[PDB]
């Protein structure tokens, strides 16, 4: 929470060179990967898409892009730290995990351009360790079981998809639940006729 | 005897069958179901033969 | 008004209380206006009572031709279904309660007997038929308020019967319900001794419009709970005993349908009448409906949790 | 308006719903006694499940007017609980409901009054004389902290549900309909179900707002509800639903087993009526 204002004043105070610092801070700020509303400051708007537009480019990468993008584009973006680079790696991993309930190991092994299990699991556990991810790695499946994912970024203007989306999930529950509901309803209706006939006989007895 | 087991006689080995709870239950379940259903129509038609008062007179 | 019946006219209520229409006809009370306090702790204190039988004082009143149960519930006690006049011993509850209930304007007085047979009813058994009969010659207007907790668990409906038993000298006239119910060995004989000595009251329920809105709004966030029953998980090996009992429940029928005694009837003792097959009938119905509970619970949870939509 | 914005306590009890009706019933009682909407007091109890509150059971009480203030007649309530703690021992005095506008210093005062039988009690506010569409229950709780050199308690609100008792639920279904008996049977996790049902109806309106509304374009919505909905329908996995169908097989098996038993039961019933009228052996 602290960093948003922290960067806010930074963008206000800091540009270009000062920016190189802020950007250095922003890169290093977990959760503060994407600017969204944060970019709304004109100062950062200039700072973004600036000479170091590439910085903004990595910003977008945090929003949309991936670590494999860096794999292709080692040069394109501004340079990063091992910490930061593995950060972007985790970024792609979390993203993929969003796509697949359990991302296979080789998926990121190729995606991140990772060699093997030691580092692979180390970073994966680190990612989960941040508590962003839940579950555990799927050893049988060579995947990663996860209960939930902690919010890292905005990821740029997604509003269309996300907004579109809430009802869909709702629809799934609505449809199946309804089916059981109506079956119950019809059953209750039978109850009515059954009780109804029972009452009719009651009337008869008098 | 106690043989809950199998033998690939081509193999020349015994292979103790695992005592099934689930599908053996399914076995007995639908077995008795078919028995009960056969007997359902059976008792229906016996109620018939008794209500219909039919007996095979000897002469 | 919807609140017109929540009005406890202590004047009117205690008037009809001292009215003694029952001594003119013990079938005067045909209705039983109830506020849902009966359902409240009757239900959850028969269920929270485990299997421990209970007893005591109900809040209430009388209106027109109507007994009124403002209260009925359970104890954390035992012994009911076999106690010599059990219920009495919990009246100390509203030996105090009702008293300073008047200090808040609950100017009501004691009217009845709260109780529960956790798992197998809310009523008065053989010794409690001594209880019921003696007390209705003691305490009329008196009722055998009857609802079964685990029956209302595997049944989905509150079989409430206010059973003003037919006092000694007063036989069931045209309207004696006499709700026959499968009783354990302890009291089935004495129920046969006294199964037709009580009638039921037309048990209606009264409330406010706020009451309906509260129940609807209850549902309006309980539906999430509805798809989380989450009913199979609750009775994992429970049903085993159920099954191991249910077939014995079925052997209940066997027990009363096994016999060689030819002759003309039951012709020795009440068997009676071919028997207990109805006992096992209610048994199978309740157990398959609790299976319905588990399966609809977990399956509809799948229907909603596991897959609905994105 | 001395309230203090705090945290949780020790709530967990059991519920039945006419005591909510007795929230209604104390308001009706004091109103008929006074001819006016009476800002009443009532003995809140509830469920406490981890971090969840569920404010459920609270019936008529004594609310005296001390010159402006609602008043728990404290030792009166002591009398009262000893008048029911003999047999209502399954319930404990969590808090007090009332009836009026928003929470006021009289509501604060009787909430403090409830803060004297225990340390951290709960607050409920109902009113049939207020003007909302929501279920009228406000629920407050306490921290103890230090601000501006003053050590003070802290009272703030948390959300609830209502009971999950079988016959209780049956009665709720009836008294709502009075002609439920099947519908919301996912109930242990249906707390989650319909809680987040209303929550996500709110969330649909709420993402429409975060699109836009107020609220501007929102990344909270973006990342958070994105992971949420686009994991959905979560738990739709395979093995998993394989064993779900294994569940279904065993359950339908044994249930239809019992129904077969009942079938041959009525078969024997008919046969015995036969024996009565017809079988001459
Ligand atoms: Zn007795």
């Amino acid at each position: 929470s602290n960093l948003l204002e922290q960067f806010i004043l930074l963008a206000k105070g800091t540009s270009g060179s000062a920016l190189t610092a802020l950007i250095s801070q922003v890169l290093e700020a977990p959760g503060v990967y994407v600017f969204g509303e944060l970019l709304e400051l004109a100062n950062v708007q200039e700072l973004a898409e600036g000479a170091n537009a590439a910085y903004l480019q990595l910003l977008n990468l945090f929003a949309y892009g991936t670590y494999p993008d860096y794999i292709a584009n080692k040069e394109s973006l501004p340079e990063l730290s091992t910490a930061q680079q593995n950060k972007l790696k985790h970024l792609t991993i979390v993203s993929l995990a969003s796509r697949m309930k359990c991302i296979p190991y080789s998926v990121l092994l190729k995606d991140l351009e990772m060699r093997n299990l030691r580092e692979l699991e180390d970073l994966i556990i680190e990612a989960v360790y941040t508590d962003i991810i839940q579950g555990k790695l799927d050893q049988r499946n060579q995947l990663l079981e996860v209960d939930f994912c902690i919010g890292r970024d905005i990821r740029k203007k997604d509003i269309n998809n996300i907004v579109k989306t809430l009802h869909e999930w709702c629809d799934g529950c609505e449809a199946v639940l309804l089916g059981i509901e109506q079956q119950v309803l019809r059953a209750n209706q039978y109850k009515e006729n059954h009780n109804r006939t029972q009452q009719q006989v009651e009337a008869e007895v008098t | 005897g106690l043989i809950s087991a199998r033998v690939d006689s081509h193999s020349k080995i015994l292979y103790a069958r695992d005592v099934d709870q689930r599908s053996t239950t399914f076995e007995k379940s639908l077995l008795m179901g078919k028995e009960f259903q056969r007997r359902a129509k059976a008792m229906m038609l016996r109620a018939a033969v008794l209500r219909n008062q039919i007996h095979v007179k000897s002469p | 008004s919807i609140d017109e019946i929540y009005k406890y006219d202590k004047k009117q209520q205690q008037e009809i209380l001292a009215a003694k229409p029952w001594t003119k006809d013990h079938h005067y009370f045909k209705y039983c206006k109830i506020s849902a306090l009966a359902l409240l702790k009757m239900v959850m204190h028969a269920r929270s009572g485990g299997n421990l039988e209970v007893m005591g004082l109900m809040l209430g009143k009388v209106d027109g031709e109507t007994m009124i149960i403002m209260d009925s519930f359970a104890l954390p006690v035992e012994g009911t279904e076999t106690r010599v006049n059990a219920q009495a011993a919990a009246y100390e509850y509203m030996a105090a309660y009702i008293e300073n209930a008047k200090q808040v304007g609950r100017l009501e007085n004691a009217i009845g007997w709260y109780h529960s047979h956790p798992g197998y009813g809310c009523w008065l058994s053989g010794i409690d038929v001594s209880t019921q009969m003696l007390n209705q010659q003691f305490q009329e207007p008196f009722v055998a308020v009857v609802i079964d907790p685990t029956r209302t668990i595997s049944a989905g409906k509150v079989n409430l019967g206010a059973f003003r038993t037919y006092p000694k000298g007063y036989k069931p006239p045209d309207e004696g319900p006499s709700e026959y119910q499968t009783i354990p060995l302890n009291k089935i004989e004495d129920f046969g001794v006294h199964c037709k000595q009580y009638y039921a009251l037309e048990v209606s329920y009264f409330k406010s419009s706020l009451d309906r809105k509260l129940l609807e709004l209850l549902w309006n966030k309980y539906w999430v709970n509805t798809l989380s029953s989450s009913s199979l998980l609750t009775n994992a090996d429970y049903t085993t005993g159920q099954v191991f009992d249910l077939s014995e429940k079925l052997e209940q029928s066997e027990a009363q349908l096994g016999r060689g005694s030819f002759m003309l009837g039951l012709e020795t003792h009440d068997r009676k009448s071919e028997d207990k097959l109805a006992k096992a009938t209610r048994d199978s119905c309740k157990t398959t409906i609790e299976a319905i509970h588990g399966l609809m619970s977990q399956v509809i949870k799948d229907k909603l949790f596991n897959q609905i939509n994105i | 308006s001395v309230m203090a914005c705090g945290v949780t306590g020790s709530v967990s009890v059991a519920l039945h719903p006419l005591v909510i009706l007795n929230i209604s019933d104390h308001w009706i009682r004091m109103r008929s006694q006074e001819g006016r909407p009476v800002q009443v007091i009532g003995a809140l109890i509830g469920k406490q499940e981890g971090r969840n509150i569920e404010v459920m059971n609270s019936f008529e009480l004594l609310s005296h007017t001390v010159e402006e203030k609602i008043i728990i007649d404290k030792e009166y309530y002591y009398t009262k609980e000893e008048q029911f703690k003999q047999v209502f021992k399954e319930l404990e005095f969590l808090g007090w409901y009332t009836t009026g506008g928003p929470p006021d210093p009289s509501d604060i005062h009787v909430h403090k009054q409830v803060c004297e039988i225990i340390e951290s009690p709960l607050f409920l506010k109902l009113n049939p004389m207020t003007k909302h569409t929501d279920l009228p229950v406000s629920v407050f709780e306490s921290v103890i902290d230090i601000i501006n050199g003053e050590a003070t308690m802290l009272f703030a609100e948390l959300t609830y549900t209502l009971a999950t008792e079988e016959a209780e639920r049956i009665g709720v279904d009836h008294v709502a309909r009075m002609t439920s008996t099947v519908a919301e049977h996912l109930i242990a996790q249906h707390s989650a179900i319909k809680m987040l049902h209303s929550r996500v109806k709110l969330i649909l309106e709420y993402v429409k707002a975060s699109e836009a509304g107020e609220v501007p374009f929102n990344h909270e919505i973006l990342r958070e509800a994105y992971a949420l909905c686009h994991c959905l329908p979560v738990l739709s996995t395979d093995k998993f639903k394989t064993d779900f169908y294994d569940q279904c097989n065993d359950v339908g098996l044994m249930a239809y087993l019992g129904t077969i038993t009942k079938t041959c039961n009525t078969m024997n019933q008919f046969v015995n009526k036969f024996n009565v009228l017809y079988d001459r052996q």
